């Protein structure tokens, strides 16, 4: 049982490390957009349609995944 | 065939044990013979005359014990060697039947 | 989740206390079981009389609060001062903080319930193992008894044989003695042999009766022990099945509780996010204020969902 | 190889039974030897019953020897039979696997 | 009730992660089995982490980009659309053609990823099966030994009873000898020396039998004890093997299903790649076409576009 | 066993893919075949139909 608990923690460590890399990537991606913006490389016209298209897809798909995980813990 | 084989295999183990018994009985007879012969020999070194028959009986017990161990070994080697042939046939038939039951399904 | 625990609770309440008083080896088992059952009962009464009701209250208050919390005026509603909007937001922020604290309180209650259930299930399992061991030992004894009972019937028949052989010897002796007596005219040796057969027949009948009365009387003691052990094992297997069922009920209730803990934890986090979204909007003047206020409006939907979710739990 | 294995496996359990036989036969020989030795000894105190006592002591000695020898063989044998059986099963599995890939 | 291909693999992945390493340290015959199992389990874990942390996410990304692309380019304008130069239409088509080419290359890339995943899963399932067979062999050998033990244990109880018999017979002989000796002694105090001798002899023999039996019994149970210990040890080892074996068997099934799920995903991407190539071919032949043959290839490309949009929805479901 | 594995990988990675391509090509072909009269209006030439 203790051995199994040790494995559960080892896996949770990997899961957490993964989450750390994900946030780190998002932080870096934001910095790149900021740098792209500041230099005049993009426009607040085009970057709006970019985030709006992601919201139409990816962002909505993540928001759903969040509500789903919230239920999976509750059993609701 | 499989039933006649299991019945024969049962009949074969009896001779196999009968040989195992003769081999052990021989080992004990020899062991006892040695103890007797040794006793008879030490009694001949005080009363030479009259502890010769004890030594003879001890040597005879040893001799018979060896004879039984030898005879049993010959029988055993042959008996397992008849048993082995029967078992091989049984396994072969079992495999064949299974294969048939496989393709049959 | 709640109904599943509510059912398991009332069910445990119905768990009757046992006296294995007849079984000497189950003395510790009975007391241990009784104590554990008593403790579980305490856990249930608390859960029923306080916990579930308190949880319902907090959720209801939260439900009413979010109900009032209309659509968030990220900019400021029509014909109001900036101070008026700030005051209303500050009031809402304070209320949310209180609600957050309440949510944390409910979680703690759930945590205690979880621990109580966990302890109950564990104690149940311990009783089951203790019982399983008793019947698994007792069934070694049972085999040695059946083997001894088989060995006893042989002596019982051996006595029955001696008794019958004696009856025949006497019967034959009488016929011989009578013949030998009529042949006396001498025929004294025949009469002697007949009397001897009669005498021996009586001796065998007497000796056998003594052995038989004693042999069945050893057999009786063995059979009594066998039956007693069989009954004890059955009783253990009876209470054992019941405890096993209770252990499962608790294991499920644990999952139900853990679920409720995660639900409250989510609501607490969602409130903290709305609070953070709110706070940063009060110390923001123009566009960044409307940004945090819109995010808080999304917070508000996330909390309203968490409410409906907890209500279902 | 499989035949030499079945022949060796037969020789392994054979010695195992041969020890089991000697241990039982040994126990009886000793039991009988003790009864005989005791009889022979009481007849030597009661006038020429030395040969009976000798035969009884010999039976006892042989009985003990068989019980001891069997125990030594058994303790040594038990580890060996398992190794042979493991190899037999492994070979059987390997042959099946080979027959499987072919099919 | 049935799961999507990805969820089936996602479940199998997290499940393999939970696979604990075992030590058959007590079992000498399972030494190689344990190490082999441990190694294979370790490798499978590596396959899962990759699948979970990289593969499934990368696949999702490529599909999403494809979904967005086809969304923008929903239907091919076979005819010269309203108020445009022929060059303007050609440029737009050429741009679409170039984008499709890039998307095709991306699709081939995803397929390669799937191929690697397939191989990784296949290897995992194979190693699992190998452990199962290795285990099955151990318990199937160990159960020959178990029978020889039960047969020997049966043969041992006979000597155990034979000793018990000698001990009792001795107790009775002594008891009877004492009664006889006492009788013979009282009859010698009237004028019965042979009776006393027989009584003393019966007593002597009774003691000898009780002593000899005790020696045999103590030794016989002590041979019986060794045999029983081995039997129990083998029984436990076999059970442990049958325990881990059931688990490995379940893991093997999980991998076999994941293999089917992966193969399905490979076929899906292959279809999307082919559908893109057809649209590209339909496009290319329309740029180097006169009036009517251009509209013909452009309409076929519009049908291509629907076939790709379907392939997208299909992959999304996988 | 290694060689057999090679045979399978080819069958799976290349045969199965080529088979899949075939269906797509067929799909594209029948797509155009319908598009033939779909484009060719009322009063197209016999030569125009023959060319298509």
């Amino acid at each position: 049982g203790y051995r199994g608990l040790q494995t559960q923690a080892q896996s949770a460590v990997t899961a957490a490390t993964q989450m750390n890399n994900a946030w780190d990537s998002l932080t870096s991606e934001l910095e790149t957009l900021n740098a792209n913006l500041r230099k005049g490389i993009i426009d607040d016209s085009f970057l709006r349609q970019l985030f709006l298209t992601a919201s139409q897809t990816s962002v909505t798909k993540v928001l759903d995944g969040t509500k789903i995980i919230k239920q999976q813990m509750a059993g609701v | 065939v499989l039933e006649q084989l299991n019945r024969d295999i049962d009949g074969i183990n009896a001779a196999i044990d009968g040989a195992i018994a003769g081999i052990v009985v021989g080992g004990l007879l020899v062991i006892g013979g040695a103890i007797v012969t040794a006793i008879g020999a030490v009694a001949g070194l005080v009363t030479a005359g009259t502890s010769t028959p004890v030594v003879m009986g001890g040597i005879a017990m040893m001799t018979a014990g060896a004879g039984g161990v030898i005879g049993g070994a010959i029988v055993l080697d042959k008996s397992l060697s008849a048993r082995e042939k029967l078992y091989r046939d049984r396994s072969q038939l079992n495999s064949e039947v299974l294969v048939a039951s496989q393709i049959g399904s | 989740q709640a109904l599943h625990i509510q059912t398991y609770c009332n069910s445990v309440r119905q768990q009757i206390p046992v006296d294995f008083g007849r079984f000497p080896n189950l003395r510790e088992s009975e007391r241990q079981i009784n104590t554990g059952l008593g403790a579980a009962r305490q856990h249930a009464e608390h859960y029923l009389k306080d916990i579930q009701p308190l949880i319902i209250r907090n959720v209801t208050n939260i439900q009413d609060y979010f109900e009032t919390q209309n659509l968030i005026s990220t900019v400021m509603p029509s014909g109001a001062t900036k101070e008026q909007w700030l005051s209303a937001l500050g009031m809402v922020s304070d209320k949310a903080k209180e609600y957050q604290e309440v949510s944390a309180n409910t979680r703690r209650t759930i945590g205690s319930l979880n621990d109580k259930l966990i302890i109950d299930s564990n104690n149940y399992q311990l009783i089951v193992v203790n019982l399983n061991n008793v019947v698994n030992g007792n069934n070694g004894v049972l085999e040695q008894l059946n083997r001894d009972i088989d060995g006893i019937n042989a002596a019982i028949d051996g006595a029955i044989a001696g008794i019958v052989v004696g009856g025949l010897l006497v019967i034959g002796g009488a016929i011989v003695t009578a013949i030998g007596a009529v042949a006396g005219l001498t025929s004294t040796p025949v009469v002697m042999g007949g009397i001897a057969m009669m005498t021996a027949g009586a001796g065998g009948v007497i000796g056998g009766a003594i052995v038989l009365d004693k042999s069945l009387s050893a057999r009786e003691k063995l059979y009594r022990d066998r039956s007693q052990l069989n009954s004890e094992v059955l009783v253990a297997s009876q209470i054992g099945s019941g405890y096993r069922g209770l252990q499962t009920q608790a294991q499920s209730a644990v999952t139900a509780a853990t679920q409720m803990n995660n639900a409250w934890d989510s609501l607490t986090s969602e409130l903290e996010t709305l609070n953070a979204n709110l706070r940063k909007g009060i110390i923001d003047d123009s566009f960044l204020r409307q940004l945090f206020l819109t995010a808080s409006q999304t917070s508000v939907t996330k909390v309203l969902d968490g409410t409906k979710i907890i209500k279902q739990q």
